[PDB]
C-alpha cells in the first residue's frame, strides 16, 4: 500500500518466531527501539501491530522517533514513545516501470501536522489563500497527492523501498505473541528432573494404569501429592514415584 | 557571538520552511526557554512561540519549534505571502538573555 | 496589556537621557512579572539593557552596566530608565517589554525613535 | 521458460500485420515479469516494439506509437501484437522476449521473418 | 547517436579484448543497467551479461564487464574460434530502451 494508506493489522494469539525475517533479504534498514532483535523470539507482547508501505530512497531515515520532514510531517508520523522497530529492504525489481510508474502516491501538500497513527485519504484540492481555484488552475493550485513515478534510471536515492513498521507493547503484557519451542526426548525409569507444561518436580517415571478423563491434565493422591501426569506430546499417562531415599 | 542564525531563506508560497538558531556558545545552560519573535518592517516584534513546542494562544497554528541540541528549529507550515518578515530567537545564557543574529524570510 | 514610552525625542552629546514606560493591565507587584529594556539600532538586531523585577531586585547587562539606573514607581505603575553620557551610538529605537520567566518578553510596546547628534 | 512466435509469413503493403507469441513456464501474474517485442532488419540492429507488464500497464515505442495495439490472454499464456499499414521498412525479423527489470530480454523466442511486398 | 559501437573487430584466437560502447549523450540517467547481447549468424540474440560487473549464470567464465565512465567495456578472454559473432549493448534512456550500433567479431 501507499504511504498514506498503510495497512494496519493486528497479529495475536500465536507462537511468534521473529527469526523468519533473517532468511528473507539483505535487510538494508533494520534498527530496533526498546528491544534487541537477537533477544526478540523469547520476549512476549500484548498486541503487535504491523504497518506496510513503500517510500523513496533518501527518506527512509525519516521514519524515526521525533524526526521532522515531508513524509513524517504530512502523511505518516509515529510517536516519541515508540517501542518496536522498522524493517526496510530496497525493492526496485518489482516497483519501477520504464518511463515512470504513476501508481504510488503520497500527500505532498496539506495544512498542518498529524497526530500519531493518523491516516487520512481525503483528496480535495488545496487552497489558494483567498477562496481558491477549486478544480481549476492558477497561482498555487496544487493537488495534495503526488505520484512517485519510478523508472529504472533513478539513482539509488530515488529508488522504491518497501518498509514495515512493527509497534509492540511490553508493559503488563498478556502473552499472546511469543514462542518457546523447546522440548526433549522423554526418559523413563530413572530419577529425572521434569517440567511438564509448568509442573516441575523430580522422580522416577513409570507406565500408568489409571484412566484420566480427557479434560484432565494432572493427578493427585491424598494430601495433594502429584502422583501422575499426562504428556502434552504423546498424551500418555505417566506415574511419578519419588526415588529411593532413607536414613543410614 | 551569543547565538547564530542564517542570513535569509526564500520558500515558494504554499510550502514549509525551518530555521535554525544554533547557540554556538558553551554553557548556555540547559537551553530550555527559547522564544521566537516576528519582526515586521518597522514594527514591534511579536512573540510567536516560547517554551519550544508550546505556543501562546493568539497566534497561528503553523509555527512549531524543536531542538536538535544547542539550536531551535523554528518551523513554518503552509507558507503564506504574509510571512515575509524577520525572525529572531531569544534565550537566556547563564548570566543573561541572548538574541539571534536575525533571519529574513521572503516568499516568492 | 498595553505599554507606552515617552521622553525627549532629541538629545545632544553628553546629556542625561530619560525615558518613562507606562503600562496598563498588570503591575509590578505580583510575582513573576518583571519589566526589562531593549534597544535596536536601525536595521540591526535587538539587544538587552536592564531588568527590574517585582521584588525590586534589579539586573543589568554585563557589557553596559554601571549606568542607566532603572527606577520605578508602583503608585502610578511607571518604570523609568535613565542613561547619562549620550554618544552617537545611542541613536536607535527603544522598547520596554514585560518579562515572565518562560515567556521572555511577550508584550512589547510601540517604541520611540531618539537621536543623539548636533 | 519457453517462447514461440506464430502468424502470417506474407503480408501486402498497407496491410494489418498480426503476430501471436505463446509462452510456457511462466505467466503474466507474478510481479516484475513483463513481455516485450523486438524487431531486426536484415543485417541491422534490433529495435523495440511494445511491452506488456504483469499488471496490464502497457508501453509502446515513442516514434511508432498510436499503432500496434498489443493485447494478451493470461489463461493460455498468449500475447498478441498487431501493427497495421505495412511498409517495406517493416520487413524484418520479430522476437517476443520476456522482460524483467534488470535482466532485460533474458528469454527470447525463435523469431519469424516477414516480408511486405507483392 | 544514442550509443556508439565500433564497426568490427578481429582478434587472434586465445587472447583478450575489451570493447567500448560509449553513449556520447548527456542524461541517459545514472547509466547503471547495461546489458550485452550475442547475435548469432542469423539467430535471436542471447543475453551474455547484464549489470556489467555481474553476469548471468548459464554462460562461460571468460566474459567480464567494466565501466570506464559513460561506456561499458565488455571483455572477452581466451578467444576461441567459436566466438565469431555479433555483439550489441542495450540500456534504457529516459524515454525508451536503446541499443548499440553493433559490432562484428571474426576470429583468425
Amino acid at each position: 500500500a501507499s504511504v498514506y494508506a498503510w495497512n494496519r493489522k493486528r497479529i495475536s494469539n500465536c507462537v511468534a518466531d521473529y527469526s523468519v525475517l533473517y532468511n528473507f533479504a539483505p535487510f538494508f534498514a533494520f534498527k530496533c527501539y526498546g528491544v534487541s532483535p537477537t533477544k526478540l523470539n523469547d520476549l512476549c507482547f500484548t498486541n503487535v501491530y504491523a504497518d506496510s508501505f513503500v517510500i523513496r530512497g533518501n527518506e527512509v531515515s525519516q521514519i524515526a522517533p521525533g524526526q521532522t520532514g515531508n513524509i513524517a510531517d504530512y502523511n505518516y508520523k509515529l510517536p516519541d514513545d515508540f517501542t518496536g522497530c522498522v524493517i526496510a529492504w530496497n525493492s526496485n525489481k518489482l516497483d519501477s516501470k520504464v518511463g515512470g510508474n504513476y501508481n504510488y502516491r503520497y500527500r505532498l501538500f496539506r495544512k498542518s501536522n498529524l497526530k500519531p497513527f493518523e491516516r487520512d485519504i481525503s483528496t480535495e484540492i488545496y487552497q489558494a489563500g483567498n477562496k481558491p481555484c477549486n478544480g481549476v488552475a492558477g497561482v498555487n493550485c496544487y493537488f495534495p497527492l503526488q505520484s512517485y513515478g519510478f523508472r529504472p534510471t533513478y539513482g539509488v536515492g530515488h529508488q522504491p523501498y518497501r518498509v514495515v513498521v512493527l509497534s509492540f507493547e511490553l508493559l503488563h503484557a498478556p502473552a499472546t505473541v511469543c514462542g518457546p519451542k523447546k522440548s526433549t526426548n522423554l526418559v523413563k525409569n530413572k530419577c529425572v528432573n521434569f517440567n511438564f507444561n509448568g509442573l516441575t518436580g523430580t522422580g522416577v517415571l513409570t507406565e500408568s494404569n489409571k484412566k484420566f478423563l480427557p479434560f484432565q491434565q494432572f493427578g493427585r493422591d491424598i494430601a495433594d501429592t502429584t502422583d501422575a501426569v499426562r504428556d502434552p506430546q504423546t498424551l500418555e499417562i505417566l506415574d511419578i514415584t519419588p526415588c529411593s531415599f532413607g536414613g543410614v | 557571538s551569543a547565538l547564530t542564525q542564517p542570513a535569509s531563506v526564500s520558500g515558494s508560497p504554499g510550502q514549509s520552511i525551518t530555521i535554525s538558531c544554533t547557540a554556538t556558545s558553551s554553557d548556555v545552560g540547559a537551553y530550555q526557554y527559547v522564544s521566537w519573535y516576528q519582526q515586521y518592517p518597522g514594527k514591534a516584534p511579536k512573540l510567536m512561540i516560547y517554551e519550544v513546542s508550546k505556543r501562546p494562544s493568539g497566534v497561528s497554528n503553523r509555527f512549531s519549534g524543536s531542538k536538535s541540541g544547542n539550536t531551535a528549529s523554528l518551523t513554518i507550515s503552509g507558507l503564506q505571502a504574509e510571512d515575509d518578515a524577520y525572525y529572531y530567537c531569544n534565550s537566556y545564557t547563564t548570566s543573561s538573555v541572548v538574541f539571534g543574529g536575525g533571519t529574513k524570510l521572503t516568499v516568492l | 496589556i498595553t505599554l507606552k514610552e515617552s521622553g525627549p525625542t532629541l538629545v545632544k552629546p553628553t546629556q542625561t537621557l530619560t525615558l518613562t514606560c507606562t503600562f496598563s493591565g498588570f503591575s509590578l507587584s505580583t510575582g513573576g512579572v518583571s519589566v526589562g529594556w531593549i534597544r535596536q539600532p536601525p536595521g540591526k538586531a535587538l539587544e538587552w539593557l536592564a531588568l527590574i523585577y517585582w521584588d525590586d531586585d534589579k539586573r543589568y547587562s554585563p557589557s553596559l552596566e554601571s549606568r542607566l539606573t532603572i527606577t520605578k514607581d508602583t503608585s502610578k505603575n511607571l518604570v523609568v530608565l535613565t542613561l547619562t553620557n549620550m554618544d552617537p551610538v545611542d541613536t536607535a529605537t527603544y522598547y520596554c517589554a514585560h518579562k515572565t520567566i518562560p515567556t521572555i518578553f511577550d508584550y512589547w510596546g510601540q517604541g520611540t525613535l531618539v537621536t543623539v547628534s548636533s
